[PDB]
RNA sequence: GUAAUUGGAAUGAGUCCACUUUAAAUCCUUCCGCGAGGAUCCAUUGGAGGGCAAGUCUGGUGCCAGCAGCCGCGGUAAUUCC
RNA sequence: ACCAUGGUGACCACGGGUGACGGGGAAUCAGGGUUCGAUUCCGGAGAGGGAGCCUGAGAAACGGCUACCACAUCCAAGGAAG
């Protein structure tokens, strides 16, 4: 059919639970600003690429 | 003892209250806050008196330590120190005695006396037996 | 044109005050029949009880069923339909639960493709609908 | 009723629109080149710099010979000449209207103790102020946003209570003296 | 910045004697003693198509479930759901 | 009491509404405005709803009285106190 009133939660009930894995903790506060000022400005990129964004794949 | 310096400023004597009042600033670099029993015996050897009429209070320490400051004064008689002195700082030392009941107790006693008219043969012992 | 002369401030002021009765945002705020008629009665939230799990069809561009309820308010009791804005949270609610319906976003107009709903449900059975989604809180045993 | 004070105001201001890409990169390089904690305390000094220019540009719309901009204006000059953001030589109503945000972040205690060499690595200077190591003349201060005046600008040093100016080391060295002395010599 | 090895006249949150504070108290300040290597002494709330800063990475679902203030996204390779 | 027939109104009387206590003020901000002010300051009003009084220099008082209306208290049923 077209899903009238049953299967509420149809896709959350059958999504496979990939586990949440853990990482070393994030530097918070004033140190958080330090480690991302240093990633954007004092790290000048050697190559071109039309200034591709900070989340490229 | 080593560095506990007792200075003062804004000194005044007034014979309205028969007192000598001043602002006391205590210089102590590496100690905690000096007690008031430590202070008032040191003004006695500065002002040529005995520590029975020196009443000090209100010491508050600056951020970082060192200079704490409070207000203090000296009377001219311990009889003067019992008349024109508020009763709490007279009692910090053992010169005044204030052991009353709580004001919850005193207020219920007052409204119980109010309901009993006239008789000294019942107002005095109005419900004092249950103890 | 307009009347400009100095001393016509009775005419300019009395004409401005009865021409403000011709837009929405003055007249729905200053007449009184637009606040006697909304179900919250001049409030941002209201409690009510669940009457019927209902499903409404989305608009023609869309094709889905939106999971809604039929809240009947515990204050000045009157019927609304309200949306349960989550994935599986039609199942966290059941018959005659008490809920806290909120506004749906744009003050008495529907948002999105849900035809004729005006409210959304938060806080079913005194626990939050987000907390039941994330699992920070459970339904009361 | 009450004997309460009742007066408070906001020190910052939020921008007119968010997420404009040229603003938050030129205001990132203030958060990191002077090593501040969050962008609210850049909005702090920007709102400081705002109302000074508010007052001053409202003075510049007035001519020559009256009292009130003598009295407000001469005061405004001597109050920010004594703070170090403007020099004592050229104090005018003209030159305050070119005064920038970078001239106020310099006069903080947080970067006047990096450029006097009591700390390297500007982030370390917060880790010395707030962690109780730096005094103004007789008063230790753990507040990095302390805007230091030009008069008491030479007398910044470590405290006599500090590890770096005085004595009685803290618990981390004193643990290290005792740690090999638990069962041995 | 990976990745550390460490350690150092670093320190607080906490714990807790003593003064100070106060009508009496507690706080804040002052100062013994302990108290930091996943410093596990753990930072969250929202977003990531456009407006509007940030992914056409990977799996799952297949106009369903849901998202989306607005335009819109989903019908078997979804940069928009889970 | 005896007389005269007047007063007010499209420059909005009169009636109705107010989710109306008034003001000092508060948020906003090119100027001009728009909105809020129950709320520590001043002024007013009322102590369940009306009404009538005592005393006092000052009250139509309510942690003063009296009566009706509304609600409610103890009782040994006769009464007492809100």
């Amino acid at each position: 059919v077209h899903g009238s009133l049953a299967r509420a939660g149809k896709v959350r009930g059958q999504t496979p639970k990939v586990a949440k894995q853990e990482k070393k903790k994030k530097k918070t506060g004033r140190a958080k600003r330090r480690m991302q000022y240093n990633r954007r400005f004092v790290n000048v990129v050697p190559t071109f690429g039309k200034k591709k964004g900070p989340n490229a794949n | 003892n080593d560095t506990v310096t007792i200075r003062t400023r804004k000194f005044m004597t007034n014979r309205l209250l028969q007192r000598k009042q001043m602002v006391i600033d205590v210089l102590h670099p590496g100690k905690a806050t000096v007690p008031k029993t430590e202070i008032r015996e040191k003004l006695a050897k500065m002002y040529k008196t005995t520590p029975d009429v020196i009443f000090v209070f209100g010491f508050r320490t600056h951020f970082g330590g060192g200079k704490t400051t409070g207000f203090g004064m000296i009377y001219d008689s311990l009889d003067y120190a019992k008349k024109n002195e508020p009763k709490h700082r007279l009692a910090r030392h053992g010169l005044y005695e204030k052991k009353k009941t709580s004001r919850k107790q005193r207020k219920e006693r007052k409204n119980r006396m109010k309901k009993v008219r006239g008789t000294a043969k019942a107002n005095v012992g109005a419900g004092k037996k249950p103890k | 044109g307009k009347c400009r002369g100095l001393r016509t401030a009775r005419k300019l002021r009395s004409h401005r005050r009865d021409q403000k009765w011709h837009d929405k945002q003055y007249k729905k705020a200053h007449l009184g029949t637009a606040l006697k008629a909304n179900p919250f009665g001049g409030a941002s939230h209201a409690k009510g009880i669940v009457l019927e799990k209902v499903g409404v069809e989305a608009k023609q561009p869309n094709s889905a069923i939106r999971k809604c309820v039929r809240v009947q308010l515990i204050k000045n009791g009157k019927k609304i339909t309200a949306f349960v804005p989550n994935d599986g949270c039609l199942n966290f609610i059941e018959e005659n639960d008490e809920v806290l319906v909120a506004g749906f976003g744009r003050k008495g107009h529907a948002v999105g493709d849900i035809p004729g709903v005006r409210f959304k449900v938060v806080k079913v059975a005194n626990v939050s609908l987000l907390a039941l989604y994330k699992g920070k809180k459970e339904r009361p045993r | 009723p009450v004997a309460r004070s009742w007066v408070c105001r906001k020190t910052y201001v939020t921008p007119r629109r968010p997420f404009e890409k040229s603003r938050l990169d030129q205001e990132l390089k203030l958060i990191g080149e002077y090593g501040l904690r969050n962008k609210r305390e850049v909005w702090r000094v920007k709102f400081t710099l705002a109302k000074i220019r508010k007052a001053a540009r409202e003075l510049l719309t007035l001519d020559e010979k009256d009292p009130r901009r003598l009295f407000e204006g001469n005061a405004l000059l001597r109050r920010l000449v004594r703070i170090g953001v403007l020099d004592e030589g050229k104090m005018k109503l003209d030159y305050i209207l070119g005064l920038k945000i970078e001239d106020f972040l310099e006069r903080r205690l947080q970067t006047q103790v990096f450029k006097l060499g009591l700390a390297k690595s500007i982030h370390h200077a917060r880790v010395l102020i707030r962690q109780r190591h730096i005094r103004v003349r007789k008063q230790v201060v753990n507040i990095p946003s302390f805007i230091v005046r030009l008069d008491s600008q030479k007398h910044i040093d470590f405290s006599l209570r500090s590890p770096y100016g005085g004595g009685r080391p803290g618990r981390v060295k004193r643990k290290n003296a005792k740690k090999g002395q638990g069962g041995a010599g």
